[PDB]
């Protein structure tokens, strides 16, 4: 019940602050302040358009990663079996593998950026 | 009575916590932005008045127009002031951006920096020396102490 | 110094451990007894409740076997208040 | 009302789901995926199992952010309906949030529900157990027997994602 | 084609799993691995149509063991008329289901 | 059997593999502003990008074109002289000796000697100057900025001896066609020699701080590789030249004073 | 059974017809595929913590891999259809029909 | 000269003491005097409500010795 | 094979220190004899209750009492 | 009374964020031959107050071309991810005894991340989208191996609670068998927290003002407060791991002022840090966390795998 208060009491102080930052001072608003600032001259073109991605292969091993790691965590639980060398060995395995792939994807140039 | 006395208070501490945090962006165009930086210099060091630069317009108090505006700087000066959050104020530096200076009677020079944006403080020299500039940066602060705006309200 | 450390540390879960294996049985005796109180309260209350409702039978239980069960966590705290009900069920986990 | 604690979360979680089910934009399909993962983690943290709700929150965290980046990159358009600048998905939005609540209204009055399975009204802290797990969590000594009894899970799990990772990087390579 | 080569071989690659009532980290034991235990003892060697037929009753406790369908339908009973008592006015709760009795351990 | 609805429906190709059907990529056009501290005061960097890949550059210029070249045409050679103080504002007295020579050659005349080797220390003085400046300059660009604070006040101690010995920090206008303006003052040479006695560790602790950091390493070794034969078709003249190996420099090939 | 599993196979159908239901964008699919299987998580490990079967514990981990794993193909498939044509839209994949 | 910057540094220095402080007298406050209890599994859990149920209080941090029983 | 070494050294000492880490750990509990050790520390922690066995008649192997001399003592735990 | 506890957390740590500004600009000045401010106050003691009540009367400035929900969300979320960071930190008690810990604020720091690139996303700016792709690219470099060496240090430690790490190393310092583990992780926690040579984000010479280039004063501030509160923290976390000090359970002021001087000097160490070296490039920083750590890393977690096997130094889980 106390980290749900302890939430709330960080959200309330959190959205205090910026309700007070938005109607307390004058407010002189034209339509030339909310410009997108493009270091003083106007854009030539949206904001929106596609901006092209190098990383996709690491974003992508990262997620592959990243789930490498999260099946690693129990190990400071699972180091407290009984069958102790069955678990050495598939930590170890497990590491392993990570390792192996790791490799392949640098001998392969696969971490090294597109264009 | 009461009032009035809460108003000058309120005055008084909003224009201490305005002038003891100025933040100048940084904008330099020519042979007076070179002086800027040397009074930014640890000879000198407005850092030690609260005044620290931040690049972006909207991070930013003052203006300080060091250097020659010329016609095809004009629209982005006058931009850039535009997207600076009130309240904003604007410095003059050298003889370019007060009158044009040495490049009065060019082609493509504007004779003035005061044209284009409403200007506080006008600080002569070609360029000013770092001592005259902290010297502007003071007269600005002690402007700034001398403004009425919750007395102005209050009496309206 | 972190092997030393830690076989310390093993010795001293252990001592824990066993203190916690010499406390079981007295808490085991005093968990049955309230358990079974708390059920026998529930039931004798059930029978004041159901009177009215015709094909009814109090005590009836929904398993085909006569093998005791445990007993549900709403087959005990089914009649008393929430206060209870925040204590015992979401108690632990809400605990800091 | 704090005994439907669960319950709450549940609403939040379908309430998530049929936001970001209605495909607005895939920037605000990731804040409605999130704030889902987030309010599950929360559902099955009541029920007991921390561990697995910090690392469901935790990996789909990575993978929304990653996702971002991709549609930053690649799914992105002009002027992007985050929400009420298209029709259908406005209509289809308050149409899954009113059947919802409908079915909750439904819920709440006659304390259950036939939609094809059979559902209660009560909360589900009756379904609760009156015993103590003594000295261990269970989830985490499940997924701590995961190394001691699951070899060939480990065998499987870790060659699939090896070969994964050999998946798509050929995949990704143009000819 | 159920190729059964676990058998074949003496190995076992996911039988420890398969059921409730196998082997658990320091026998920690199911909810209802008594009920699981007696419907697989039930049902054993006697083929899936005789398991149907002749073990109706233990499975039927086994699956109310683990959706309890039944026992939240009676304490929906049970609710459900004490509110409607409370409401009416024939019915007073008792002190120990108020808040205290000066509980027993 | 064909129909209505299969009417444009065309057989697959012979190698099942169609033209790439090259759409325009729509590159991001960014602006690279004055208003930005990469750039030096005014340039307008109008870039072409493949989301962080430059694939094109064009540096607009022109935002500081004050015209210097007519009202110099309007003015007399002594009126003139301040002009080329302001072009280069960090190496100015070098543009003064320039300015000085060109009208020397013109006019068939020529310093005295004590004149020249007072040119040629002041010039060496603002070589100084501007080498503290770009290379502090750059750091900072690239992100270390205690070099610029530390040398700055080396830059502040130059700035004190230009006003001791003309009356101006920076715009001296000291150095004129047939010698210079005005004398040393009397001191002013001990204070030179006293400065550039510790030049030499200020030097020492800035290339130290810089010269063996990997992180400054990563950002210069393999960054703008020019050619020689390039850097001579381009007109690149000076620092350019010397880097790309080219044994080329203007004080030892077409000397002066 | 309880209502919370209502709730959780409630959002799993929300999931399936927004699955089924294709917006012209490929990526929204993507993010939906991930809901239903978070829903398959979320189900799973609720009724696995709720009858106490703590061996089945390392299940809904290896159910999350292997959903991250078609997660990662399912975004290099669409490096390829984005490299192919201009943008992500599932009109483009029509050439298979004459 | 370089001393100071110690007033600020010592202004963190009681800033970051104070919350820890805070926590430890709280905490030796509302627990009768005594450190508060960590109940990390179930187990302890068990015994801090069965010192609960024992007090007659409703609060576990009132302990009864010896001298209870008979 | 030393001049491989002395090259890879010299290129990228930190794959060379990572290989040598992880093939010293791979090796390592293959050859120490303080495995066991862990092995019987692990065994030894009681995480249950020791639940007793129904006295037939015919185990004398089994104790009566806690501090009875037969049965598995942790001496070994207390000297290592 | 929880609200009170509550209460003098979160007031302390801003306060201390404020003053934490005060002496960075004043090791900042220091270091590079100069001053700081000391012109405001005695020695500057009133900058901090000048500066947060000057950013809380200058005009709000949300922009027309931006989506104002997400504009408004993600400072909110930046302060609230940074509040609730400090709490099951213990000094030497926390607020809240977590049984798992270490992965409550690995999951956070995951969500903090979507601040910075929402603040980005809905800003309609080029260079915000930049700061925003650069902060995701720093995400995928650094979590990996920041979450791996976690785990291979708590091997050690027996299970993720912190209050555990203060008993496990109450004999000799946990710096000492993993020295190279505590090197990458602080390298891991400079490149975390955005700050010199790993900023990348709010880069003000290859962008003007990265992600928060259109937030103007107020909203910018939640920015600033939430990136200090998290340097702060993170050097709390890295003394709590590495620098464990002596706890009397009798005195636990002993811990606070043991642990609060080790902390300080960690953060004078990381405005150190931030004072001498240039800044990477945004692919340098994935060449490096990638191809130099996480090898080290791995053969580390198998040695530290291996090893409590090797010496029959299994810690408890209890
Ligand atoms: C965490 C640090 C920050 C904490 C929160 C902020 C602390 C300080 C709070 C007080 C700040 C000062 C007053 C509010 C801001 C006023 C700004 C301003 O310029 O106002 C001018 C305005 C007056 O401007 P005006 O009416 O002349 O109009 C200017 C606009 N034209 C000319 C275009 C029409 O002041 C007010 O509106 C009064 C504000 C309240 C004054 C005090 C009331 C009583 C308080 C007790
Ligand atoms: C909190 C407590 C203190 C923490 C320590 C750190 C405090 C001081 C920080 C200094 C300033 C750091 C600023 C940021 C720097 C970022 C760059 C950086 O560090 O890059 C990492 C650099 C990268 O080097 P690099 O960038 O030069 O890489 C070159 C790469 N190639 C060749 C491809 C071009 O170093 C590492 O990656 C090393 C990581 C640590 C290795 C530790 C090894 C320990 C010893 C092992 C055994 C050795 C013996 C032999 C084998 C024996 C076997 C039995
Ligand atoms: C109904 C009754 C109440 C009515 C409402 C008013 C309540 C009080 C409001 C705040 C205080 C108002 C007075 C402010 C100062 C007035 C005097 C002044 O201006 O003194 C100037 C002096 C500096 O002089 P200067 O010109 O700068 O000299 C250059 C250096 N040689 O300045 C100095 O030497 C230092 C000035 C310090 C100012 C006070 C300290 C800062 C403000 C603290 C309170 C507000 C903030 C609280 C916390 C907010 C969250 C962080
Ligand atoms: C019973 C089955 C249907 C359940 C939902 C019914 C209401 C929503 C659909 C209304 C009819 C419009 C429709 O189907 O639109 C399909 C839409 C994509 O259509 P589009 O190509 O964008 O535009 C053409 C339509 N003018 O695609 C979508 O709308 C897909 C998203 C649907 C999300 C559904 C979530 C709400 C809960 C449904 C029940 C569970
Ligand atoms: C058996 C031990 C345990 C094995 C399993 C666990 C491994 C843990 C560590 C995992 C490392 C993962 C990454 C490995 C990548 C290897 C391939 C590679 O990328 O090599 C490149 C490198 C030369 O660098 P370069 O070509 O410039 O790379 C491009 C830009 N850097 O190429 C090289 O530097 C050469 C790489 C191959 C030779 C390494 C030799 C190390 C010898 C250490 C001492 C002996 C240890 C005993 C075991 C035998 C090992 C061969
Ligand atoms: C539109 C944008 C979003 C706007 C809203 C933003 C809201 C705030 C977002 C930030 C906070 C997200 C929190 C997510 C769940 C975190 C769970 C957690 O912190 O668990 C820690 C702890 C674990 O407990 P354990 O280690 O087992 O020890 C207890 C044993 N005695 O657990 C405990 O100690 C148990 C304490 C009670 C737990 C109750 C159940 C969780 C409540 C979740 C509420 C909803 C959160 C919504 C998050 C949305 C995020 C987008
Ligand atoms: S006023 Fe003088 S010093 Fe300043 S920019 Fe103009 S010419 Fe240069």
């Amino acid at each position: 019940m106390n980290l749900m208060i302890t939430l709330l009491t960080n959200f309330t102080l959190a959205t205090l602050l910026v309700t007070i930052a938005f109607w307390l001072p004058q407010l002189n608003v034209y339509s030339e302040k909310t410009s997108p600032y493009e270091c003083g001259f106007d854009p030539m073109g949206s904001a929106r358009l596609p901006f092209s991605m190098k990383f996709f292969l690491v974003a992508i091993t990262f997620l592959l990663f990243d789930l490498e790691i999260a099946l690693l965590l129990p190990l400071p639980w699972a180091s407290q079996t009984t069958n102790l060398n069955t678990m050495l060995t598939m930590a170890l395995l497990l590491i392993f593998l990570l390792a192996v792939s790791l490799a392949y994807e640098w001998t392969q140039k696969g971490l090294e950026w597109t264009e | 009575s009461r009032g009035e006395y809460v108003v000058a208070k309120l005055d008084d501490l909003i224009n201490w916590a305005r002038r003891s945090s100025l933040w100048p962006m940084t904008f330099g165009l020519a042979c007076c932005a070179v002086e800027m930086m040397h009074m930014a210099a640890p000879r000198y060091d407005m850092d030690r008045f609260g005044v620290v630069f931040r690049a972006s317009p909207r991070q930013s108090d003052v203006m300080i127009v060091a250097g020659t505006l010329t016609n095809k700087m004009a629209p982005a000066l006058r931009k850039v002031y535009d997207q600076m959050p009130e309240p904003r104020y604007v410095v003059s530096m050298g003889s370019c951006a007060n009158g044009g200076g040495y490049y009065h009677y060019s082609y493509s020079v504007v004779r003035g920096c005061d044209r284009i944006v409403p200007v506080d403080i006008y600080v002569p020299g070609c360029p000013p020396t770092a001592e005259a500039l902290l010297y502007g940066i003071l007269q600005l602060q002690k402007k700034i102490k001398r403004e009425k705006r919750l007395r102005i309200w209050y009496r309206r | 110094s972190m092997m030393r450390w830690n076989r310390e540390r093993r010795r001293l879960q252990i001592e824990d451990f066993e203190a916690r294996i010499a406390l079981m049985p007295l808490l085991q005796a005093e968990k049955d007894r309230r358990v079974l109180q708390m059920l026998r309260e529930n039931l004798e209350e059930e029978a004041t409740i159901m009177k009215d409702v015709p094909g009814w039978k109090v005590g009836e239980s929904v398993f085909h076997t006569t093998r005791w069960v445990t007993p549900m966590m709403g087959e005990l705290y089914g009649l008393r208040t929430g206060e209870e009900i925040l204590s015992s069920t979401y108690g632990f986990i809400w605990y800091t | 009302m704090m005994t439907y604690i669960v319950f709450i979360l549940s609403i939040i979680f379908v309430m998530g789901f049929v936001g970001f089910s209605s495909k607005p934009s895939p920037i605000y399909g990731g804040l409605g995926l999130i704030v889902s993962g987030g309010v599950g983690c929360g559902i099955v943290l009541n029920f007991g199992g921390s561990f697995l709700g910090l690392m469901v929150f935790l990996i789909y965290l990575g993978g929304m952010m990653v996702v971002f980046g991709y549609t930053t990159a690649m799914a992105t358009e002009q002027y992007p309906e985050v929400w009420v600048s298209n029709k259908v998905v406005l209509g289809t939005f308050i149409t899954g949030l009113l059947m919802e609540f409908l079915m909750v209204y439904y819920v709440l009055k006659d304390k259950e529900v036939e939609i094809v399975f059979k559902f209660n009204g009560m909360g589900d802290w009756v379904i609760y157990d009156t015993g103590d797990s003594g000295f261990f969590s269970e989830e985490a000594m499940g997924i701590a027997a995961l190394y001691s009894y699951g070899t060939w899970l480990v065998i499987v799990t870790g060659w699939s994602l090896l070969i994964g990772v050999v998946v798509i990087m050929e995949i990704t390579r143009g000819n | 084609p159920f190729f059964d080569v676990q058998k074949k071989l003496g190995v076992d690659l996911d039988h420890w799993m398969t059921i409730q009532s196998a082997e658990q980290p320091h026998r920690i034991p199911a909810r209802c691995h008594a009920f699981e235990k007696e419907w697989i003892e039930c049902a054993h060697g006697i083929g899936s149509i005789r398991a149907e037929k002749e073990c109706k009753i233990e499975f039927e406790d086994f699956r109310e063991c683990l959706l309890r369908q039944k026992t939240m339908k009676r304490l929906n009973a049970i609710k459900r008329q004490r509110d409607k008592l409370i409401k009416e006015g024939k019915y007073t709760p008792p002190p120990h289901h108020s808040g205290q009795e000066d509980l027993r351990p | 059997y064909p129909t209505k609805e299969t009417a444009h429906w065309k057989p697959p190709p012979w190698n099942d593999v169609d033209p790439p059907k090259d759409t325009l990529v729509s590159n991001l056009t960014l602006n690279f502003g004055p208003q930005h501290p990469a750039a030096h005061g005014v340039l307008r960097l109008v870039m072409e990008l493949s989301g962080e890949m430059v694939r094109k550059c064009d540096p607009h210029i022109g935002l500081l074109h004050r015209g210097t070249e007519k009202l110099i045409e309007y003015k007399t050679y002594l009126q003139a002289l301040p002009y080329f103080d302001r072009l280069d504002y960090v190496s100015m007295m070098c543009n003064e000796q320039a300015y000085s020579l060109a009208v020397e050659k013109l006019l068939n005349i020529q310093p005295p000697p004590r004149a020249q080797w007072i040119r040629v220390l002041f010039g060496e003085i603002t070589r100084l100057l501007n080498h503290i400046m770009a290379v502090t300059t750059h750091a900072l660009d690239i992100g270390a900025m205690t070099p610029f604070f530390w040398m700055f006040e080396e830059r502040e101690k130059m700035f004190e001896f230009y006003e001791r010995v003309s009356g101006a920090r920076m715009h001296a206008a000291y150095v004129r066609p047939g010698g210079v303006h005005q004398d040393l003052p009397l001191g002013l040479m001990d204070d030179i020699y006293e400065f550039s006695k510790n030049f030499s560790l200020r030097i020492d602790e800035l290339e130290e701080m810089l010269t063996n950091n990997r992180i400054w390493r990563n950002r210069t070794v393999d960054i703008g590789v020019v050619t020689a034969e390039d850097a001579l078709n381009y007109g690149f003249s000076g620092v350019m030249l010397r880097g790309s190996g080219i044994q080329w420099d203007l004080r030892k090939t077409q000397p002066y004073d | 059974m309880s209502l919370v599993y209502m709730n959780i196979m409630m959002a799993f159908t929300v999931s399936l017809t927004g699955l089924l239901m294709y917006r012209s964008h490929l990526m929204s699919s993507l993010l939906c595929l991930e809901g239903m299987m978070l829903s398959l998580f979320i189900l799973a490990t609720l009724m696995i913590l709720n009858s106490h079967f703590t061996l089945a514990s390392m299940m809904p981990i290896i159910l999350l891999v292997f959903a991250a794993c078609e997660a990662a193909l399912g975004l290099s498939l669409l490096v390829m259809v984005s490299n192919t044509y201009g943008t992500d839209y599932v009109q483009n994949l029509n050439l298979l029909q004459c | 000269m370089w001393f100071e910057v110690l007033p600020g540094i010592a202004v963190m220095g009681v800033c970051l003491f104070i919350p820890g402080m805070a926590t430890a007298r709280i905490h030796r406050f509302s627990n009768g005097g005594r450190e508060k209890r960590v109940a990390h599994y179930s187990y302890q859990w068990y015994l801090m409500e069965r010192d609960r149920r024992v007090s007659g209080v409703n609060r576990y941090y009132v302990s009864k010795g010896l001298e209870n029983i008979d | 094979v030393a001049a491989f070494l002395k090259n890879v050294w010299a290129k990228e000492p930190v794959l060379v220190a990572s290989f040598a880490i992880a093939g010293l750990a791979v090796i390592l509990p293959t050859l120490s004899p303080y495995t066991k050790y862990s092995l019987m520390i692990n065994r030894a922690t009681p995480y249950n209750y020791p639940v007793p066995l129904r006295d037939d008649g015919n185990m004398p192997d089994v104790p009566s009492h806690p501090q009875d001399p037969q049965g598995p003592s942790l001496e070994w735990l207390k000297r290592l | 009374m929880f609200m009170i506890n509550v209460l003098t957390l979160i007031i302390p740590i801003l306060l201390a964020v404020a003053f934490l500004t005060l002496v960075e600009r004043k090791v900042l000045g220091y270091m590079q031959f100069r001053k700081g401010p000391n012109v405001v106050g005695p020695y500057g003691l009133l900058q901090p107050i000048a500066d947060a009540i000057k950013l809380f009367i200058k005009e709000p400035l949300r922009p027309a071309t931006s989506s104002i929900s997400m504009f408004i969300l993600a400072p909110i979320l930046a302060l609230t991810l940074a509040l609730t960071m400090w709490i099951p930190l213990p000094m030497p008690y926390p607020l809240i005894n977590m049984n798992l810990g270490v992965l409550f604020m690995l999951a956070m720091s995951s969500l903090a991340v979507y601040s910075i690139l929402w603040s980005g996303w809905a800003s309609n700016s080029k260079y915000a989208l930049i700061g925003a792709l650069r902060a995701v690219a720093q995400t995928i470099s650094y979590e990996v191996t920041l979450a791996i060496i976690l785990l291979s240090v708590l091997l050690m430690n027996g299970s993720f609670t912190l209050s555990t790490l203060i008993i496990t190393q109450e004999q000799v310092w946990l710096i000492f068998p993993a020295w190279p583990l505590a090197m990458m992780w602080f390298i891991s926690t400079l490149a975390e927290t955005n700050r010199a040579p790993f900023d990348l984000t709010e880069g003000e010479s290859e962008l003007v003002s990265g992600f928060n280039v259109e937030y103007a004063a107020g909203p910018f501030a939640l920015f600033f407060m939430a990136e200090y509160a998290n340097i702060i923290m993170m050097n709390i976390f890295t003394t709590t791991l590495f620098l464990g000090a002596f706890h009397n359970p009798y005195m636990p002021e002993l811990y606070t002022i043991n642990f609060t001087i080790k902390s300080l000097l960690l953060s004078i160490t990381f405005l150190w840090i931030r004072a001498s070296y240039p800044r990477f490039r945004y692919d340098q920083l994935m060449h490096l966390l990638w191809k130099n750590f996480l090898p080290l890393t791995l053969a580390l977690c198998m040695w530290h795998v291996s090893l409590p096997i090797l010496l029959s130094s299994i810690p408890p889980q209890t």
